[PDB]
C-alpha cells in the first residue's frame, strides 16, 4: 500500500541501518557447518595442526558476532516500531473528534471504540511480528543460497528443480480435504437443527410421548455423517502420506547424485557434509516463510480499512479566524429554522425571533417535548441552521474562533455530567490555564459547592467516578454551574439548574441572577419550569411547539388573558 | 487440582470401544518415529563409504535401504493420521448422541428457564472442541514420547562419551525458560492496566463529547491520549527488550554446547573412535532433540488448559431430573372417568405466585363439560395437569379411585391428547404429522380421521395425496390455519378423553367434534374451554372459571 508505506517515511535512517545489520548477522550465522566440513576434510586429510588451534577460535568469533548483531537489529526494530504505534494511535485518534456531532448520536459507542482502540493495536502487533519475522527469513533463505551456488553448481539445481515439487503437491491434495469437510460440517449443522427443533416444542412432545420417534429422527442424520467422515480419513491418509514422501525421496536424491559427484573427483567428501547441513536449514526457511505470508497478506487488506477511514471528511466548517477585544454579548435571531440531520424530511423547528441584549434575562417557558433544549444547544456551535440567521456582535458563530467562542458562551445541559478526575480538575476544565486556587473558591462559592465540600474530609481533591457514584443529583448540578461560571462567560444559559439543585443553592443564584452587579456584564437564557423563577424576567418567550405563540413581560401576558396564565394557574 | 481428574476420568472412559483404534495407531506412531530416525543414521553410512575405496555393490545397497525406509515411514505416518481424524469423528458421534437421548428425559422446567440458544452452543460447537482433546493430546504425547527415547537411543550407540556433553547443559535451557516467564508475566500484568488507562480516556470524551464540544476542550483529550500512549509505549518498549535479551542468551548458551561438542568430536575422531559419518549422523540427531524436549517438558500444561470446555456438557447430561416414579396400569378394560379434589397446583419454576386454588369437579362418560375464563385464570393449566404433563405440588388428580403419577409413559397419553391455541407443526409430510406419536398402522387410518372437520378440499386440491411436504413452522398450510389438521391429529388415535382448549371458535360451524357428533358413541368424554361465554350447545354441566376458582 503506498500511503501506508509513505506512512513511513521519516524512519529510513533506521530502516537501512537494521537491513545491514541483518545481512551481516545472517552472513556470520552461517559459519558452524561451512567450517565442520573442512576440519572434517583436514583431518582425513591428515593435515597440520597449527590451523585447528586458530580455525575453532575463527569459527566462533564469527557466531558471536552474529548473536550480538542481531540482538542489537532486533533492538532497533522493535523501538521503531513501537514509534509508529503510538504515533498512529495518537493521529487516529485525533480524527475522530473533527467529525460533527451528527456522526455519533450516541448510538456509535461501540463501533467507534472497536475501530480506535482495539483493530489498532492488533493490527500493529501483527504488521510488527509478521514483517520482522517475514525478513529475518528471507535473509536466511537468500544467503543460503548464495553460498549453495558456491559449493556446488548440479546439486544447487537439483533442490531448487525439486522445491516447487515439495510446496504445490501437498497444497492440491489439502483442497480436497477441507472440500470433503465442508460437506461433513453442513450435515452437522444441518443434524442440530432438526434436533432444537424437535426440542424447542418439548409440551406438544411431552403431550403424545414420542421421545422415540425423535431419537430415531436424530440417529438418521449421526448414519449419514457416518458415512461421509469415512471418507475423510481416507482423504488425509493420502494427504498426510504425499507431505512426507517428497520430503524423504528428495534428501535420498540429493545424497545419490552427490555420490556420483563425489567419487567422479569433482567436490570432497567433506564438502557433501556441508551441502547436507544446508539442505534441512534452507528447507525449514523456505517453510516458515510460506507460513508467514497468509499473516502479512490478510492484515495488510485490514490496514486499507482502517487508512480510508481515516480520511473521512466533515460536513461542520472547521473553526474562525477573528479575536476580538471588548465584546458586546448581544446575539441576535432573525428567521431561524432547524431541521435534525437525522430525519432532513420533517422540520423540527422554524420562525424563532428574539434578541437577548445584554445585562437583561430572557427565559423561555413551554411543555413537555415542545424542543426547547435544542434551541439552547443551536446557541453554540453544536449544530447549524439550515434556512436562519444566527448573529453575534454582527458576525455568525463560524466566522468567531472555536477556542475563543466557547470561552466565552457558557451553558450546562439538562443531565449534567462529571468527568473522572478531581473535582478541582472538574471545575476549572477546558480553561485554557489552570487559575489560581483563591478564583476557584471565589467560583464555587458563589455556585455553592464550598457550603457542602467543606464538609468533605478530601477537601477540594476528591476522586470521583466515571459517572455519578460519588456525587448526588444535587451535588453534579452544584459542581456544573461552577464549571460554567469559572471562565466568566458573556452569555450564559441554564438548562433545569434548580431541577433538583437544593433550596439554599435555588436561593443565591436568584440574587447572583436579579440583585448581584455581576447581571450587567452577560445575558442570561433560563429554560426552566419553575414559577418561582421568571417573576423578574424582562423578556418572556411561549414556545408551544415549533414557533413562538406569544411573548412579553410579566404584567403583559397576565392582562393579555393567554395560554401562560393557564399554565400558571395549573 | 482435583476437579479436572475426576472429569479427565470420565473423558476417559467416553473412549471405551475405541481402544482398537488407539492400538493401531500408537503401533503405526511407533514404526513411523523408526523410520524417521533411521534414514540419519544410513545418511553417515553413505559419506563413510564414499571417503574409502569405492563398491557399487554396497552404495546401491545402502540407496536401496533409503527407499525401503522411506516407503516404510511414509505409509506409516500415513495410515497413523487417518486412523486418529476416524477416532475423532466417532469420539464426536458418540457424545452427540448421548447427550441428547439424556436430555430428551429431562423436565420442562429446564426448557422454559434455559434459552434454547444455550442449548444449540453446547450440542453443535462445544461438542466438536470437545471431542478432539484427546486425539490431538494423544498424538501429541506418543509422538514425543518414542522420538525422545528413540534418539537418545541412537545417541549412545555413537558415543557415549560425546552424549553426555550434551546431555549436561539441558538444565540451562529450563533454567532460562523458568526465569523468563516469571519476568514475562509480571510485565504483561502492566501492560493490561495501562492499556486500560488508555482506554478509560475513550470512555470519558466519546461519550460525553457534547460536554467536551460546548466547552472547547477537544484539544485537551488529544492531550491527555497522549500521555496514555507513552506510558504503553514505555512498557512495550520493555517487553521487546526482556524477549530479545532472553533470546540472545539462549542462543549462546545452545551455541557453547555445539562449539565444545565439535571440539572434542574432532579429538576423539582423529585418534580412531570415530568417522566423518558419524559425526554427521551425530549433528543431525542433536539438533532435533532439542525442541521436541521442550514439547515433552510443556505438555500436562497445555493438556489441562485446553480441557476446561466440558464441565457444561457434562453437567447437563449427569443432572438429576424431576420426573416422579412410573408403574403400570390396567390396560384391559376403562371405564373412562375422571375424578379430581382440591387442587393447589403451583409451577415449580414459580413457586411464590400459585395459579389455581382449590377446586373440585368430576368428569362422566356420557357428558361433556364446559370451562369460561376471561384471562390469566387457568384456562390451559388444568388441561397440562390432566395429561400428567405437569405434577401437582397440592392436592392430586385421580383416575378411577387412582392417581396419575403411576401410570404408564405410553398407555395414558395415548387415551388422552389436547390440542392448543398453537398447534406445533413439526417437519415432515402432512401423513407424518397426521399421525405422528403413532409406531405403525396408519396407512390404513389416516384416510379415515383426516375428513373429520370438513372432508378434504385443502389437500384434495393439489398433489391428488397426502404426502405433500410442509417443511418448517410458518408454511403453506391454509386448512383454517393449522387446526384442522392437528384436530384430524387428535381423532387417529380414537383417545377416550379430548381436551379441546381454542377449539371451535371461528370454525364453530365445524361443529363434528363436540356433541355426539364425536362423543356418546358408547363411552367417550370431552371437555372444552372457551374465552367468551357462549351457549354450549346440549350442555350437561357449566363451569365458571375465575382466578382458580368456580361456583
Ligand atoms: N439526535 C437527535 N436526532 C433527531 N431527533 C432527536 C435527536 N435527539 C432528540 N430527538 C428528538 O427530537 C425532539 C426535540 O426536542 P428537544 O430534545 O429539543 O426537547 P427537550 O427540551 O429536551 O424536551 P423536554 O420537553 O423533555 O424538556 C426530542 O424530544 C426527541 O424526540
Ligand atoms: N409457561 C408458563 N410458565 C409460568 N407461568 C405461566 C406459564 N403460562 C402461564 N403462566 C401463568 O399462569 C396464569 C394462568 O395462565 P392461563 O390462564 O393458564 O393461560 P392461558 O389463558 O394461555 O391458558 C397466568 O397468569 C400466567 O402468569
Ligand atoms: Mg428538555
Ligand atoms: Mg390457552
Amino acid at each position: 500500500v503506498r500511503r501506508l508505506l509513505g506512512c513511513l517515511g521519516s524512519e529510513t535512517r533506521r530502516l537501512s541501518l537494521f537491513l545491514v545489520l541483518v545481512v551481516l548477522s545472517s552472513l556470520g550465522e552461517m559459519a558452524i557447518p561451512f567450517f565442520t566440513g573442512r576440519l572434517t576434510d583436514w583431518i582425513l586429510q591428515d593435515g597440520s595442526a597449527d590451523t585447528f588451534t586458530r580455525n575453532l577460535t575463527l569459527m566462533s568469533i564469527l557466531t558471536i558476532a552474529s548473536a550480538v548483531l542481531e540482538f542489537v537489529g532486533d533492538g532497533i526494530y522493535n523501538n521503531t516500531m513501537g514509534h509508529v504505534h503510538s504515533h498512529l494511535q495518537g493521529e487516529v485518534f485525533g480524527a475522530v473528534l473533527r467529525q460533527e456531532t451528527e456522526f455519533f448520536q450516541q448510538n456509535q459507542t461501540g463501533n467507534i471504540m472497536s475501530r480506535v482502540t482495539e483493530d489498532t493495536s492488533t493490527l500493529s502487533d501483527s504488521l510488527s511480528e509478521n514483517l520482522s519475522l517475514f525478513l529475518w527469513y528471507l535473509v536466511r533463505g537468500l544467503c543460503l543460497l548464495g553460498i549453495m551456488l558456491w559449493g556446488s553448481v548440479s546439486l544447487t539445481m537439483v533442490t531448487l528443480i525439486t522445491l516447487p515439487l515439495l510446496f504445490l503437491l501437498p497444497k492440491k491434495v489439502g483442497k480436497w480435504y477441507q472440500l470433503l469437510e465442508v460437506q461433513v460440517r453442513e450435515s452437522l449443522a444441518k443434524s442440530s437443527q432438526v434436533a432444537i427443533e424437535a426440542l424447542s416444542a418439548m409440551p406438544t412432545v411431552r403431550s403424545f410421548a414420542n421421545e422415540e420417534g425423535e431419537a430415531q429422527k436424530f440417529r438418521e442424520k449421526l448414519q449419514e455423517i457416518k458415512t461421509l467422515n469415512q471418507k475423510e480419513a481416507v482423504a488425509y491418509a493420502v494427504n498426510s502420506w504425499t507431505t512426507s514422501i517428497s520430503g524423504m525421496l528428495l534428501k535420498v536424491g540429493i545424497l545419490y547424485i552427490g555420490g556420483q559427484l563425489v567419487t567422479s573427483g569433482a567436490v570432497s567428501s567433506g564438502n557433501l557434509v556441508t551441502f547436507v547441513l544446508y539442505q534441512m536449514q534452507f528447507t525449514q526457511a523456505v517453510e516458515v516463510l510460506l507460513s508467514i505470508y497468509p499473516r502479512v497478506q490478510k492484515a495488510v487488506g485490514s490496514s486499507e480499512k482502517i487508512f480510508e477511514y481515516l480520511d473521512r471528511t466533515p460536513r461542520c466548517p472547521p473553526s474562525g479566524l477573528l479575536t476580538p477585544l471588548h465584546l458586546e454579548g448581544l446575539v441576535q435571531f432573525q428567521d431561524v429554522s432547524f431541521a435534525y440531520p437525522n430525519r432532513p424530511d420533517v422540520l423540527v423547528l422554524q420562525g424563532l425571533t428574539f434578541t437577548l441584549r445584554p445585562g437583561e434575562v430572557t427565559a423561555l417557558v413551554g411543555p413537555n417535548g415542545s424542543g426547547k433544549s435544542t434551541v439552547a444547544a443551536l446557541l453554540q456551535n453544536l449544530y447549524q441552521p439550515t434556512g436562519g440567521q444566527l448573529l453575534l456582535d454582527g458576525k455568525p458563530l463560524p466566522q468567531y474562533e472555536h477556542r475563543y467562542l466557547h470561552r466565552q458562551v457558557a451553558a450546562v445541559g439538562q443531565e449534567p455530567q462529571v468527568f473522572g478526575r478531581s473535582l478541582q480538575e472538574n471545575i476549572a476544565y477546558g480553561l485554557t490555564q489552570k487559575p489560581t486556587m483563591e478564583e476557584i473558591t471565589a467560583a464555587a462559592v458563589k455556585s455553592g459547592a464550598h457550603s457542602f465540600i467543606s464538609g468533605l474530609p478530601q477537601g477540594y481533591d476528591t476522586e470521583v467516578d466515571e459517572a455519578g457514584s460519588q456525587l448526588s443529583g444535587g451535588q453534579r448540578q452544584a459542581v456544573a454551574l461552577a464549571r460554567a461560571l469559572i471562565r466568566k462567560p458573556c452569555v450564559l444559559i441554564l438548562d433545569d439548574a434548580t431541577s433538583a439543585l437544593d433550596a439554599n443553592s435555588q436561593l443565591q443564584v436568584e440574587q447572583l441572577l436579579y440583585e448581584s452587579p455581576e447581571r450587567y456584564s452577560r445575558s442570561v437564557l433560563l429554560i426552566t419550569q419553575h414559577l418561582s423563577l421568571v417573576e423578574q424576567a424582562d423578556h418572556i418567550l411561549f414556545l408551544e411547539g415549533g414557533a413562538i405563540r406569544e411573548g412579553g413581560t410579566h404584567q403583559q401576558l397576565m392582562e393579555k388573558k393567554g395560554c401562560y396564565w393557564a399554565m400558571v394557574q395549573a | 487440582q482435583v476437579n479436572n481428574k475426576v472429569l479427565m476420568w470420565r473423558l476417559l472412559k467416553l473412549s471405551r470401544p475405541d481402544l482398537p483404534l488407539l492400538v493401531a495407531a500408537f503401533f503405526f506412531l511407533v514404526l513411523a518415529v523408526l523410520g524417521e530416525t533411521l534414514i540419519p543414521h544410513y545418511s553417515g553410512r553413505v559419506i563413510d563409504i564414499l571417503g574409502g575405496d569405492f563398491d557399487p555393490h554396497a552404495f546401491a545397497s545402502a540407496i536401496f535401504f533409503m527407499c525401503l525406509f522411506s516407503f516404510g515411514s511414509s505409509l506409516s505416518a500415513g495410515c497413523r493420521g487417518g486412523c486418529f481424524t476416524y477416532t475423532m469423528s466417532r469420539i464426536n458421534l458418540r457424545i452427540r448422541e448421548q447427550l441428547f437421548s439424556s436430555l430428551l428425559r429431562q423436565d420442562l422446567g429446564f426448557f422454559q428457564e434455559t434459552k434454547t440458544g444455550e442449548l444449540n452452543s453446547r450440542l453443535s460447537s462445544d461438542t466438536t472442541l470437545m471431542s478432539n482433546w484427546l486425539p490431538l493430546n494423544a498424538n501429541v504425547l506418543l509422538r514425543s514420547l518414542v522420538k525422545v527415547v528413540g534418539l537418545y537411543g541412537f545417541m549412545l550407540s555413537i558415543s557415549p562419551r560425546l552424549t553426555l556433553l550434551s546431555l549436561l547443559h539441558m538444565p540451562f535451557t529450563i533454567a532460562a525458560e523458568k526465569v523468563y516467564n516469571t519476568r514475562h508475566q509480571e510485565v504483561l500484568r502492566e501492560i493490561q492496566d495501562a492499556v486500560a488507562r488508555a482506554g478509560q480516556v475513550v470512555r470519558e470524551a466519546v461519550g460525553g463529547l457534547q460536554t467536551v464540544r460546548s466547552f472547547g476542550a477537544e484539544e485537551h483529550e488529544v492531550c491527555r491520549y497522549k500521555e496514555a500512549l507513552e506510558q504503553c509505549r514505555q512498557l512495550y518498549w520493555r517487553r521487546d527488550l526482556e524477549r530479545a535479551l532472553y533470546l540472545l542468551v539462549r542462543r549462546v548458551l545452545h551455541l557453547g554446547v555445539q562449539m565444545l561438542m565439535l571440539s572434542c568430536g574432532l579429538q576423539q575422531m582423529q585418534d580412531g573412535e570415530l568417522t566423518q559419518g558419524s559425526l554427521l549422523s551425530f549433528m543431525i540427531y542433536q539438533e532435533s532433540v532439542g525442541s521436541y524436549v521442550q514439547t515433552l517438558v510443556y505438555i500436562y500444561g497445555d493438556m489441562l488448559s485446553n480441557v476446561g470446555a466440558a464441565e457444561k456438557v457434562f453437567s447437563y447430561m449427569d443432572r438429576q431430573p424431576n420426573l416422579p416414579s412410573p408403574g403400570t396400569l390396567a390396560p384391559t378394560t376403562l371405564q373412562g372417568v375422571v375424578k379430581f379434589q382440591d387442587v393447589s397446583f403451583a409451577y415449580p419454576n414459580r413457586p411464590d405466585r400459585p395459579v389455581l386454588k382449590g377446586l373440585t369437579f368430576t368428569l362422566r362418560p356420557g357428558e361433556v363439560t364446559a370451562l369460561v375464563g376471561p384471562n390469566g385464570s387457568g384456562k390451559s393449566t388444568v388441561a397440562a395437569l390432566l395429561q400428567n404433563l405437569y405434577q401437582p405440588t397440592g392436592g392430586q388428580v385421580l383416575l378411577d379411585e387412582k392417581p396419575i403419577s403411576q401410570y404408564e409413559h405410553c398407555y395414558l397419553h395415548s387415551q388422552v391428547v389436547s390440542v392448543g391455541q398453537e398447534p406445533v407443526l413439526f417437519s415432515g409430510s402432512v401423513r407424518n404429522n397426521i399421525a405422528y406419536g403413532l409406531q405403525s398402522c396408519e396407512d390404513d387410518k389416516v384416510m379415515a380421521a383426516a375428513q373429520a372437520a370438513h372432508a378434504d378440499d385443502f389437500i384434495q386440491e393439489m398433489e391428488h395425496g397426502i404426502y405433500t411436504d410442509v417443511g418448517e413452522k410458518g408454511s403453506q398450510l391454509a386448512a383454517g390455519q393449522k387446526q384442522r389438521l392437528a384436530i384430524a391429529r387428535a381423532l387417529v388415535r380414537d383417545p377416550r378423553v379430548l381436551i379441546l382448549d381454542e377449539a371451535t371458535s371461528a370454525l364453530d360451524v365445524q361443529c363434528e367434534q363436540a356433541l355426539q357428533d364425536w362423543n356418546s358413541r358408547g363411552d367417550r368424554t370431552v371437555l372444552v374451554i372457551a374465552h367468551r361465554l357462549q351457549t354450549v350447545q346440549r350442555a350437561h354441566q357449566i363451569l365458571v372459571l375465575q382466578e382458580g376458582k368456580l361456583q
